[PDB]
């Protein structure tokens, strides 16, 4: 039955919708209290505490839609807001996106596809370099369906060709009885599909950038919660995410 | 928006570039909407037909998949009465990176080689496996009275 | 408690969990239920996939909650 | 006897571990050592991960093989 697969095609989309109605795809800021306020000590003691401690060092989350595409979207953010407040860093990153696209012709990713991607990015970092872009107009095409889900494509992109470079060190962490071709292909290189470690580690060292992640579960922890930073390497962190069970936010240091 | 920009880039470079055996672009106004045809293959009991397809674009391509069915009836184990197709490429992998002009030489791929694992129509895919004499026939005479 | 699980036709399955009732003894539960084996089995709750591994309260579930049953594509 | 568990870090972490020990035993080996706790950890063997509850012998895991570590940092 194809009324089946095509039945679950439509009903996918339905509960995208539903979260769509909800939820931006990049919030505007909002104090931490707010992260608190999901929680309370009658049926969720343990988040609210890891939330009322993280409020000592974090005073603002951003919430990404939990669309499957949160962490590249996090990170894209994360990376976008550095070269807002980093016209120098600006600068490289674009002369190193035209270098992965370049890059990425070179792996035999689908040519013309694959570099529509890269140039919608590059042209749109050169516009904030330009200053035909204002703050205000980048978190409005981050916002924007179309071109927030074109330019988050270059980040699904670059993480499948860094995994393609690493193939024989990353192939024995994959187990789901998939090559790393075939892991690029169904869960990488797809809109929707969430990121798994291996992802994560491949976009955060293939976009050049260093991220730690507060690890936000039930689990008892030392004090200050449990963190892991990527790279694992005493540089501070440039982009710091909020990881709840499946799903990431972007948040910031009070200082 | 987006989507009709990569539509436009989709149709320049099929006309550019097209598939073997497959032709497709808009039939009116709307970019949102093809027609393609697929030639039946040579060394296939399709030889000779003319196969034709109706695209649609959704309004977040390229994010989701276009949806494609026949709309000429073909006999295949992968092929349904409505024309509906049962190809990965449309659904469980799709991917912004791929066109539709891949999908068009998947789908001819697929009608030289049909696909046995969990078969759209299982009495083809048992015909086509035990009895291959009988298919060829059926899918020839299908060819003869639906897509000449 | 109380949680539902609200299927493709729109048909909502109630069900009876502690919090920290893993995703898979829910799916066990889904096929007590429709007789769907728990490897075709997807749960969705707000935006989220549940994995087979947590438990309810590691997505903070709470009575009266409404997860989505999605079903794996089969194709062919 | 020893095993090796390969990081996406790069690091091996070797460790003392019997066949009859749990792949729960192994992870607060792990935590002993590198101070991950069990419930944040994914171990895989022949690409596959490894349940709790079984032991080193039912994976056929022996002297120097080698095990893969990755956390457990599924999201969307
Ligand atoms: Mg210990």
């Amino acid at each position: 039955c194809l009324a089946y697969d095509e039945a679950i095609m439509a009903q996918q989309d339905r509960i995208q919708q539903e979260i769509a109605v909800q939820n931006p795809l990049v919030a505007t800021l909002a104090p931490f209290s707010i992260l608190c306020a999901e929680y309370d000590n009658e049926t969720s003691a343990a988040f609210l505490s890891k939330a009322t401690e993280l409020s000592e060092v974090y005073g603002e989350i951003r919430y990404i839609r939990g669309d499957g595409n949160c962490f590249y979207r996090a990170i894209l953010v994360g990376l976008i807001e550095i070269m807002l407040k980093d016209r120098a860093r600006l600068e490289k990153f674009i002369a190193s996106s035209r270098d992965w696209t370049r890059t990425l012709v070179e792996l035999g990713f689908p040519d013309w596809t694959c570099t529509d991607f890269c140039d919608f990015f590059i042209e749109f970092l050169e516009k904030i370099h330009s200053g035909v872009h204002t703050e205000e107009a980048v978190y409005t095409i981050l916002n924007d369906d179309g071109s927030a889900n074109y330019i988050l494509m270059f980040f699904r992109l670059i993480t499948s060709a860094f995994l393609k470079q690493n193939s024989e060190e990353y192939a024995p962490f994959i187990d789901e009885g998939m090559t790393v071709a075939q892991y690029c292909e169904q869960e990488i290189e797809p809109m929707w599909k969430d990121a798994d470690h291996l992802a994560i580690n491949s976009l955060i060292k293939a976009a050049g950038t260093r991220v730690r992640i507060e690890y936000m579960d039930r689990t008892a922890a030392p004090n200050g919660g449990w963190h892991y930073d990527i790279p694992s390497d005493q540089i501070a962190p440039e982009i710091t995410l909020l990881y709840r069970p499946g799903h990431y936010d972007v948040i910031y240091k009070k200082d | 928006g987006m989507a009709l920009k990569r539509i436009h880039k989709e149709l320049n470079d099929l006309a550019r570039d097209p598939p073997a055996q497959c032709s497709a672009g808009p039939v009116g106004d709307d970019m949102f909407h093809w027609q393609a045809t697929i030639m039946g293959p040579n060394d296939s009991p399709y030889q000779g037909g003319v196969f034709f397809l109706t695209i649609h674009f959704p309004t977040d391509y390229p994010f989701k998949p276009p949806k494609v069915a026949f709309t000429t009836r073909i006999y295949h184990p992968n092929i349904n009465s409505n024309g509906s197709i049962s190809l990965d490429i449309l659904r469980s992998q799709w991917s912004p990176a791929l066109t539709i002009s891949k999908v068009l030489l998947s789908i001819c791929s697929l009608l030289c080689d049909p696909n046995p694992d969990d078969p759209l129509v299982p009495e083809i895919a048992r015909i086509y496996k035990t009895d291959r004499e009988k298919y060829n026939r059926i899918a020839r005479e299908w060819t003869q009275k639906y897509a000449m | 408690m109380q949680i539902f699980v609200k299927t493709l036709t729109g048909k909502t399955i109630t069900l009876e969990v502690e919090p920290s009732d893993t995703i898979e003894n829910v799916k066990a539960k889904i096929q007590d239920k429709e007789g769907i084996p728990p490897d075709q089995q997807r749960l969705i709750f707000a935006g989220k996939q549940l994995e087979d591994g947590r438990t309810l309260s590691d997505y903070n579930i709470q009575k009266e909650s409404t997860l989505h049953l999605v079903l794996r594509l089969r194709g062919g």
